[PDB]
RNA sequence: AGAGUUAAAUUAUAACUAAGCUGUAAAAAGCCCUAGUUAAAAUAAAAUAACCCACGAAAGUGACUCUAAUAAUCCUGACACACGAUAGCUAGGACCCAAACUGGGAUUAGAUACCCCACUAUGCCUAGCCCUAAACCCAAAUAGUUACAUAACAAAACUA
């Protein structure tokens, strides 16, 4: 079982630069606090494959799909 | 029960006649379908009959509105035939 | 002569006074026209009853009271009792659908009473109590 | 060698498809006036497609928007709000004859 | 010898384009008491009624002006494998030809 | 905005109306909500009499609050407003601006359908 | 782009510091969403009254 | 599948007036603790939109709001696993209204039927079971073709 930390930016609003210079207000509005269960699954799936899979960019591989089904 | 009174389903007579005003009220209900609705709520129809009634009402509305179009489309072909005894 | 079907809204101020009183001040004539009986009651603007009449009280009995003529006579009788108490105009509210709707409306007209507004308040459930089963006559 | 033969091109005379009244417009449950124009003033019923004339997308949205206002307390249920009785007529139904 | 394809390109019918809302002149070839059978050069003959003004000068061979709406009236009804033609055309009168 | 609070308040004077909004917004902030703005729709006569807290109300004021809140705290906000007596009817809906107006092209005409029966001589 | 507009929108959010000011301002500036539609599809704003 | 919510009708109940009220092709029985109007919880059911044809594997679902959410990088497959309207059973709670059974009235040669009046199981909520339907679109799943060609009828014919 996994537990995504609450105060983390959602999947989309991570790689964009200049986040840590923003005030706590916007960081609160983008964290998992103001995101529904759907955004939580993305973070679970993103972390899970990066720990077990070898090549994360491959989605058609059987191992990648097994990880995806396990999250569901 | 909670709404204001004498606003809904209300008409006012003009020039002192009441038969004309009443017929206006009936056309209001018939167009909105309340008159037939009250008729069908006197007794209860099972959902089996309700769908069988909506499959006969819809079919009639298709045939009638299609035969109506053909009549209007062919209506112009009713003038006196110019080639009588040709 | 611009005439509007819709009633004068109480919130506004419409200069349309019958017999010196406003629209809401005019008494009410409730008509419950069922499939077997027709009951007519006239009430004041404060919902205080003035006179009551029905096909049963006018001598009609059993099946006879459900006919149109019985409702027509009830309208005449109710208007006469109402006119005795001094009412000229009345707003008639029709309740239910039955054979006595037309007769009762013109019954008040020929009984010495004048109507200005017609309202239909038939009980229309929006989904409500389940009605009785069908009749396999 | 013959250049007079027709070319396989799409029809250039395709007139643009008809737009519904509320096309590209955002319906809402807060503007009673927009929702009130599609309700019969005497009874309070909601007109169908054959009377309203709206498309298949803005007819369901109007229906859902109206019913949301019925319960949330923004418009009357059994009659049209008399304040919006003088708005321009968009429906194609005539009661007076 | 002119190829048939070249004939269609320069034909007046092709240059007309869509038949809706086109001002086309025609000639009357048959007269009834109230119906004027007008030939406008199309496949069929359109029928129009005599106007109340200058109605006495609408005679056989007279040229009039038309506004074509449908070149040939034809519609499809349910249960019909083939459309039922009317063998006529739809047009309206804008007056008589100004010679 | 993410959530919209369709708030209806009992008709009263300026001081208590401000106090009612002040504590209602305070309750929202306690649950972890960042309110964007407050919109006033004025006082209007209610469409129908609404029974709330053993009272019959015919006139009330309309107010609208939009905020970002976690999904699990919606029930607490609804439950809190139910116990309050100065609010006649609270309702929470997702903000209509969250969804985008889907692009439309036109009313595509549906041709009449053929080949619904056999071609035998009827 | 999405986070940039939230950066600007964060300035006007209601905080406990300006809870009174926003409430007082709201009670003095009524606004309505009502607008009608014509047959041709043009928007009619009742604010012209 | 959960949580919260109620517009129209109806009833307990109160006030006022009236002597009758319900019911049928026609009546009787029942009621008179009643009927009409005004004020009004709970329970139950979801007008118009729907002349739309969407979601689910099927049975099913169309009052409002929020939360969770609709397998497979996209073949076939049982006696195995999971599900399955309505009626019925076990335990608790609810009961407006409808209503098998039962009693009364009428009809009839008889009517333990059709028609009228009263009321119960039950239809409802929570937990468990039962696993049956004209569960029928009487047309099995996946890919396709419009070629060949009309038993009849129906919803045209066919290949892997
Ligand atoms: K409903
Ligand atoms: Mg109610
Ligand atoms: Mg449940
Ligand atoms: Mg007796
Ligand atoms: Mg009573
Ligand atoms: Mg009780
Ligand atoms: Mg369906
Ligand atoms: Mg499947
Ligand atoms: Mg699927
Ligand atoms: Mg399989
Ligand atoms: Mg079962
Ligand atoms: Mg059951
Ligand atoms: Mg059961
Ligand atoms: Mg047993
Ligand atoms: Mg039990
Ligand atoms: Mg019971
Ligand atoms: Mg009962
Ligand atoms: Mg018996
Ligand atoms: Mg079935
Ligand atoms: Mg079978
Ligand atoms: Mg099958
Ligand atoms: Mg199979
Ligand atoms: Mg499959
Ligand atoms: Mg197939
Ligand atoms: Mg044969």
């Amino acid at each position: 079982q996994d537990d995504p930390p609450p105060s983390m930016l959602l999947l989309d609003y991570q790689n964009v630069p200049g986040i840590h210079k923003v005030d706590d207000v916007v960081k609160r509005l983008l964290s998992l606090e103001m995101a529904n269960q759907k955004e939580k699954l993305k973070i679970k799936k993103m972390q899970l494959m990066n720990k077990v899979l070898e090549n994360p960019e491959d989605t058609s591989s059987l191992e990648a799909r097994i990880v995806a089904l396990t999250v569901k | 029960a909670n709404h204001l009174k004498f606003i809904a389903r209300t008409v006012m007579v003009q020039e002192g006649n009441v038969e004309g005003a009443y017929r206006t009220l009936n056309r209001i209900l018939t167009m909105d379908g309340l008159i037939e609705d009250i008729k069908r709520r006197r007794y209860y129809e099972k959902p089996c009959r309700r769908r069988q009634r909506e499959s006969y009402e819809t079919c009639r509305r298709i045939y009638n509105m299609e035969m109506a179009r053909k009549i209007n489309f062919l209506m112009r072909k009713n003038r006196a035939d110019p080639w009588q005894g040709c | 002569s611009s005439f509007s079907i819709y009633p004068p809204i109480p919130g506004q101020e419409n200069s349309l006074r019958w017999a010196g009183k406003k629209f809401e001040e005019i008494p009410i004539a409730h008509i419950k026209a069922s499939y077997n009986n027709t009951q007519i009651q006239v009430v004041s603007a404060a919902h205080q009853p003035l006179a009551h009449a029905s096909c049963g009280t006018e001598g009609f009995r059993n099946a006879k009271k459900g006919t149109g003529i019985a409702a027509q006579t009830a309208g005449i009788a109710a208007a006469a009792k109402a006119t005795g108490k001094g009412v000229t105009h009345v707003r008639v509210v029709v309740k239910g659908l039955g054979p006595g709707r037309l007769s009762a409306i013109k019954g008040l007209t020929m009984g010495g009473l004048e109507v200005i507004s017609i309202t239909d308040n038939t009980p229309i459930p929006h989904x409500g109590c389940r009605p009785r089963k069908a009749r396999r006559l | 060698s013959n250049e007079d033969l027709p070319v396989p091109m799409e029809n250039p005379y395709k007139e643009p498809l008809k737009k519904c009244i509320l096309c590209e417009k955002h319906v809402d449950y807060k503007n009673v006036q927009l929702l009130s124009q599609f309700i019969s003033p005497f009874t309070g019923c909601i007109y169908g497609r054959h009377i309203t004339g709206l498309c298949g997308k803005k007819q369901k949205e109007i229906t859902k928007a109206i019913k949301r206002a019925q319960i949330l307390g923004f418009m009357p249920v059994t009659y049209k709000d008399p304040a919006y009785l003088k708005d321009p007529k968009v429906c194609n139904i005539k009661y007076r004859e | 010898v002119e190829s048939f394809a070249s004939m269609l390109r320069h034909s007046p019918l092709t240059q007309m384009g869509p038949a809706k809302n086109k001002l086309v002149i025609g000639q009357i070839f048959h007269i009834v008491e109230d119906d004027l059978y007008i030939d406008f050069g199309g496949k069929f003959h359109c029928v129009c009624k005599r106007p109340e003004v200058d109605g006495e000068k609408y005679q056989k061979g007279t040229r009039v002006r038309l506004r074509l709406l449908d070149l040939e009236l034809t519609s499809r009804f349910l249960g019909a494998t083939t459309d039922t033609t009317i063998l006529e055309a739809d047009a309206v009168l804008l007056g008589l030809q100004e010679s | 905005p993410r959530y919209e609070l369709a708030l209806i308040l009992k008709a009263m004077q300026r001081p208590e109306t401000a106090a009612a909004l002040k504590r209602t917004l305070e309750a929202l902030m306690d649950r972890g909500a960042v309110v964007r703005n407050l919109e006033n729709l004025g006082e209007r006569m209610l469409p129908y009499k609404i029974s709330a807290h053993n009272q019959r109300h015919s006139r009330g004021g309309y107010f609208l609050v939009d905020f970002y809140a976690p999904a699990t705290t919606v029930e607490s906000m609804m439950e809190h407003l139910s116990r309050d007596i100065d609010v006649i009817r609270p309702n929470i809906v997702k903000h209509p601006l969250t969804q985008e107006v889907k692009e439309c092209e036109g009313i595509v005409p549906v041709p009449l359908e053929e080949k619904l029966y056999s071609t035998k001589k009827r | 782009q999405e986070v940039l507009q939230l950066q600007e929108e964060a300035k006007t959010f209601i905080t406990r510091e300006n809870l009174e000011a926003r409430v007082e301002e709201a009670l003095d500036s009524p606004k309505s969403y009502n607008w009608a539609i014509t047959r041709e599809g043009l928007v009619v704003r009742p604010q012209q009254k």
